[PDB]
């Protein structure tokens, strides 16, 4: 039953009671379910201590994984070259499952071709498949460079791309001379940031490698700018805006910005911006290559090093303030240009917030789980804002980043408390924030669920998320925020700080009972 | 250290101001001797501002309304006149009480006349008459009205006093006026005064003839704690731990009924002399009830006070009290023993209007703290009197200070830490100078008793050692 | 008693059963308090229709006002100046009041100076208080200019400003060439923007009216802006930003956002930026004078008209889409310069947001209270979304701005359900929200107690409060936030969705009760 006036989508029009007696009467008479008095009893049980030395155990099953594969990332690299197609050689439902996850988070179209390879190719290979995928898309689609990266399917095959697209262009399906890189990114190796570092340097390596002869380093007064895995289109713009107000040549490579934000004005652009391959070609020339997210461009590294004889510079992630200085401080070096007063008053202004907000944030605990570049730019501003990491979690991070991620939390009073983890997912992470309660998660929207799940045993262990990561899901345009910078900084800042006003605000709001605290200045 | 130094600094910040603004400035500062016991001699208060100078102290009817009648909660009280004064003080200043807003009580509201051009041209005491009966209609539960006047009040020809009288006699409700007017007086002071005359004028009266209610040989009055973050209620229950009886507080999650309750108690203990030492003064003389200073800053202080009490009372006070110092004792120890290493030996200013600079010492000096420098906005001599001997040889005493003269001072002594109003708030923070924002603990505490000081030495920590007061310097300058 | 590992503060630690057993006798003893049950059956009968009846016949008695007094605004004016000192002619706790209020809200120093009239003064006038406070703040705070403001005092005995500032130039207690500009701001006249109105004259009329002879319209080819009273940094930044790309030649008169916004790096900055001198003297020369909020800037307009000879275009305030839209146009047309593409592309970004979150925002109440042109761009901006404004307040409006709002309202098929409100409170709006419940409220602080007295009626009846306007206390850093042009459209956009979003994600946490909606993308 519906009111004209007033119609009720499934919340709350599933609260009325001819649907709850429905439902009990289905849950009564045939779904066989077990005593609410069990299943509560087992609630509580998977709250407790011993199961969580259970839950750490399991040496085998993963439940709610914090990462994604790898032709993720390689797509996310490819599409930040200009009219370049993403192509992954293997089955289609990767590449439906890849653009619907990028469609989720940027609420953006993601243009991205398969060869659908199926049992015939499973038995025989997907060579055909190439030549005629590779045909058919420069066809339609029109783009200048297309980009090759491959799935758990064609990896276990065997297929080999070079040959497949060496016999695509020595047949005559596509010109001898239209850029087609390739990549392997075998999903059961890594993450999705391994797979953008495979397909950055696939990419690299095709336009940097038969020419070396005439390059010389520094002959263009310029930086490169390799960002990595990035899914916020503020870090592109801050980087671009601080590199800019400081008179700095700079190259940034494969940056999607401009494809993953376009107007909507009547027509549908499927390419937008991107690095060019002119860019691309000149980039040995450059003074110096510096990587923004090291901890998952270390292929990349190893090329950039022994083919282009930059000396790469040992940088963090530009986050916080101490890193962030750190990054101009190496920019200023290597360009010559000193660092302006916008800069300053900006870094300046940063300061007076921490300062401002410094009465709130000290010692309140966090459990975070991410990217590893991420997760210790995090942990390291953290640390700088008083604020207490007690649960440090990285499903994609190896003993190398631990050992670093405990080194800084060792130079720091704050990272008393705090203990890393490497390889486990997020139902360890609810068993940690219901044994040893913090105060606040920060990850992505797949943590919603932990909060639910600490609201179920009562509101004084509820454990409240904040959206800083990827993917989120639930939230709209977030994926606009600046994470990178003084800017990145200040918006983490003003988030992490309102977030527990408005936390406090809720717990003291019932009108004579909490409320004696429910101050209008704060 | 080397008075010499100390005059040489303040003569120095005394010659950019014009002769006159010179001469004055000259006498509200001086260096502390805890020999001299009486202030006159040395250092002089409660003076007109000198104009042009970035004063800190506010008007009688902050010290009135939002510090003495505010706090009542199931009081209405109309800011009366235009509507600015009262919006500015809604809420600004924190008084904990337990209660229901809008139905019994009223106290983070702003109920105001909202003058216009014909209310100042034409009077307003027709208005303030319907502006009563609608209170009565909209309000049924409130337990009197006051009625806090502005400067155009008494600065056009309104007769408060008639009006109230007359709504008083027809709704046989209290309704007390407060000649609050911000022009009279020189600070919150003459406010305080202002509000205890009508405190003693219109409520404390009503209940002299009824003798209903049962006394005890325990019963003493909370005079001058405002719940500032949950103050008194710290205070409180060490008295009632001590096995007293607190009949009244003043005025912080205070009543009306309490107000007139308070002459049946035996003994009053009054926490902010500065603001209410008249009613209990007046209240000795009329109803014979002895008054009594005590201190709930730190520990030491605390237990001081707590035998000071029992000292006026039979041996099973004495005794439970001496049991609620050993009960307390381990903790306060463990905090002392947690807070203490990572505060000795800094130096601290402190500029708070009355009461608290001389109190909040003995918190600092126990947490192995220095105070080398204090103030007090509104403050009388008498205030000058107790601080002298409550502080350190050769420091540095202000009264009144201004902007220039306490940010030179400051950029002179370089202190580790400032005790100082919101006003000052962010011009230190800028400097690089840690700050505690001492008229609203910062929207922390409470700080009195052992439950607050641990809150206290928390916050102090916390300011003091920050990983942000390191960072004011970019590494490239 | 208190844990040295965990300290409780009033909140919690008041939640305590000896606490919870102590107030409980002070209640039943000494109180006197009046029975639960009385208190529930009273705020029952305050949230009902009767009670609405009774509280809009109110004539007398103000609760919980909307505004703010005239020489607030005065003061935020004349900060907006270089090296100019707010000074006010009247008592000091005025000026204690505003230094606090303008530094709960900005969280930074405010610098203003009072002549400490007393009631000595009352009866002989403040001449010798004008003459002692002009020379002794210009001895100490050296500033290159003192703006007198009015406190209702001053304005009720009568004090003749200009000719006591006269009177102090001519015996020599300032400079007769040192800039004293006056204005009669009157607290019981308007409201705060009033006073910034008054100000803004004041200063105007004593830089350009006696020098008509060597001012020619157009000739320096530049733009005046008058931005009016604005607490957003943001707004600022954003009108300089769009007039910048466009290439515009623009000078802002009054904008205090440098002085609101100083770098923390150890030193303290009295004054910081603001609009020369030069620039108020060289106003004339200009093509013509734009003003961002019109409707409280008047007298502003009528001096603009007769002195300057500018014909002020008819422009709203730039709020919104189409509003944008129109001033950019303005400008183009008056200044000759085009619209550049980037102008274009933020337009066409802004309309990609508003389709990708339309189906949350469509059809959601909101009502809103705030100044007379900020009210008036959000009720433009929600009918553009969609949105129905169903409670429109401004304590500070007029008839005629209520019936543009009227108008604007019946331009739209969303504004069928919408009242606007003039002369009324919030108090009014307690009772408004109570008996016709909105979805969400809109407005500053202080309507955060309205959000409690609805919880306390029940959780379904409960109305969120959403932080847009002036002041903001309980919350951290919002002043830098931006409303004009499209990146203010795109900021409130945002925060409105957001906040439809976790509301829904509130609503829908209870296992096996409601989180059959709890969905992980939306
Ligand atoms: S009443 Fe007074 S200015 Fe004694 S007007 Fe003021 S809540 Fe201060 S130094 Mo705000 S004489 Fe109380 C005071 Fe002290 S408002 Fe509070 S902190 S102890
Ligand atoms: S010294 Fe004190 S606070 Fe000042 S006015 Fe006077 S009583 Fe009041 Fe209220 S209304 Fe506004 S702020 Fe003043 S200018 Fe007229
Ligand atoms: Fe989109
Ligand atoms: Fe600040």
């Amino acid at each position: 039953s519906q009111q004209v006036d007033k119609i009720k989508a499934s919340y709350p029009l599933f609260l009325d009671q001819d649907y709850k007696d429905m439902l009990a009467k289905k849950r009564d008479g045939f779904e066989e379910k077990y005593p609410q008095d069990k299943i509560d009893e087992v609630f509580q049980w998977t709250t407790t201590k011993e199961y969580q030395e259970l839950n750490f155990q399991r040496e085998a099953l993963t439940v709610n994984p914090a990462k994604a594969c790898q032709p993720l990332g390689a797509v996310l690299c490819a599409l930040g070259f200009e009219k370049t197609m993403p192509y992954v050689h293997g089955s289609q439902g990767c590449v439906a499952y890849f653009r619907s996850y990028f469609n989720r988070h940027f609420r953006e179209p993601v243009s991205c071709v398969s060869d659908s390879m199926t049992e015939d190719a499973a038995v025989f290979g997907g060579q055909q498949n190439m030549k005629d995928g590779l045909q058919n898309c420069k066809a339609t689609y029109k783009p200048d460079m297309i980009a090759v990266s491959t799935t758990c399917m064609a990896e276990v095959i065997g297929d080999d791309l070079n040959a497949f697209i060496n016999n695509s262009k020595k047949e005559g399906f596509i010109p001898d001379e239209f850029p087609v890189p390739f990549a392997h990114t075998p999903s059961f190796v890594g993450s999705h940031v391994t797979g953008w570092d495979n397909m950055f340097e696939g990419i690299a390596r095709y336009f940097t490698l038969k020419s070396m002869d005439d390059k010389v380093v520094g002959s263009n007064k310029k930086i490169n700018i390799v960002p990595g895995f990035e899914t916020y289109l503020g870090n592109f713009r801050v980087i671009k805006r601080m590199l800019s107000e400081m008179g700095v040549g700079y190259s940034l490579l494969s940056d999607p910005e401009e494809v993953l934000d376009t107007p909507a004005d009547g027509q549908f652009r499927m390419y937008a911006g991107g690095t060019t391959q002119e860019e691309m070609k000149d980039a040995p020339n450059a003074l110096n290559t510096v990587l923004l997210q090291p901890w998952h461009l270390e292929k990349t590294k190893k090329f950039v090093e022994g083919t282009w004889k930059h000396e790469v510079p040992k940088l963090n992630i530009p986050m916080g303030l101490d890193w962030t200085d750190e990054f101009l401080m190496k920019v200023s070096e290597i360009s010559g240009q000193p660092i302006p007063a916008s800069l300053t008053k900006e870094r300046g202004r940063l300061v007076d917030m921490m300062t401002d907000s410094h009465t709130w944030l000290h010692g309140k605990r966090f459990a975070l789980w991410g990217d590893p570049d991420f997760v210790m730019g995090l942990v390291k501003f953290l640390l700088e804002l008083g604020c207490e990491p007690v649960h440090i979690l990285c499903h994609n991070g190896n003993k190398r980043w631990k050992k670093a991620v405990d080194a800084i939390l060792a130079a720091s009073p704050y990272g008393k408390n705090a203990t890393v983890y490497i390889g486990k997912d997020l139902w360890h992470l609810r068993s940690l924030v219901f044994t040893d309660k913090p105060d606040f998660m920060i990850g992505n929207s797949y943590g919603k669920f932990i909060q639910r799940d600490t609201l179920h045993k009562g509101k004084e262990f509820e454990v409240p998320l904040i959206r800083i990561g990827f993917p989120i899901f639930d939230r709209h345009h977030l994926h606009r925020s600046t994470t990178l910078g003084y800017e990145g900084a200040m918006q983490i800042l003003t988030t992490l700080v309102n977030s527990i006003l408005e936390r406090l605000d809720e717990e003291t709001r019932g009108m004579q009972a909490t409320d004696y605290n429910h101050d209008l200045v704060r | 250290m080397s008075r010499e130094e100390v005059e040489s600094l303040i003569q120095e910040v005394l010659e950019v101001y014009p002769e006159k603004a010179r001469k004055d400035r000259n006498k509200h500062l001086a260096v502390n001797d805890p020999a001299v016991t009486q202030s006159k001699k040395c250092i002089i208060s409660n003076k007109k501002s000198q104009p042009g100078l970035m004063t800190i102290r506010g008007c009688a009817y902050a010290g009135s309304k939002g510090v003495v009648w505010g706090p009542i909660k199931d009081m209405i009280h109309i800011s009366h006149g235009p509507v600015g004064c009262g919006q500015y003080s809604r809420a600004g200043r924190r008084n904990y009480y337990i209660g229901t807003t809008g139905v019994n009580a009223f106290v983070t509201m702003n109920f105001t006349s909202d003058f216009q051009e014909k209310d100042i041209v034409f009077g307003g005491d027709k208005k303030l008459a319907k502006l009563i009966d609608e209170v009565e209609t909209l309000f049924p539960l409130n337990k009197g009205i006051s009625v806090q006047s502005e400067c155009p009040i008494g600065l056009i020809g309104d007769d408060i006093e008639s009006v109230s009288k007359v709504k008083g006699a027809e709704l046989s409700k209290t309704i007390v006026p407060v000649r609050c007017e911000g022009f009279r007086g020189v600070s919150q002071s003459l406010g305080h005064h202002i509000a205890n005359d009508a405190v003693r004028d219109w409520v404390l009266g009503k209940r002299d003839e009824d003798t209903t209610f049962a006394s005890t040989p325990y019963d003493v009055a909370i005079i001058g704690d405002y719940n500032i973050g949950g103050d008194a209620w710290s205070s409180r229950i060490l008295l009632e731990e001590m096995g007293l009886r607190c009949v009244a507080q003043w005025s912080g999650d205070g009543s009306i009924s309490e107000i007139e309750l308070t002459p049946k108690v035996k003994l009053n203990l009054v926490h902010c002399y500065r603001s209410m030492n008249y009613i209990s003064r007046h209240m000795e003389e009329k109803y014979g009830i002895p008054w009594m200073e005590y201190n709930f800053f730190g520990p030491t202080k605390t237990i001081e006070s707590l035998r000071a009490i029992a000292a006026k009372f039979d041996e099973s006070i004495q005794k439970k009290c001496e049991e609620v110092i050993a009960k307390y004792k381990p903790e306060w120890e463990a905090v002392v023993a947690k807070y203490r290493p990572r505060l000795e030996g800094k130096r601290v200013m402190l500029y708070i209007g009355g009461l608290r600079p001389r109190h909040v010492i003995g918190a600092y000096e126990d947490l192995g703290m220095e105070v080398v420098g204090t103030g007090y906005e509104f403050a009388h001599n008498d205030d000058y009197d107790r601080t002298m001997k409550e502080m350190g040889d050769s420091t540095l005493l202000y009264d009144d200070v201004t902007g220039y003269e306490f940010e030179e001072f400051v950029k002179r002594i370089k202190p580790d830490l400032i005790g100082s109003g919101i006003k000052e708030k962010f011009i230190f923070q800028k400097m690089g100078i840690p700050f505690r924002e001492m008229h609203s603990w910062d929207y922390s505490g409470p700080y009195h008793g052992f439950d607050g000081f641990a809150i206290f030495a928390r916050d102090m920590d916390m300011t003091l050692n920050n990983p942000c007061w390191k960072k004011l310097q970019a590494p490239w300058e």
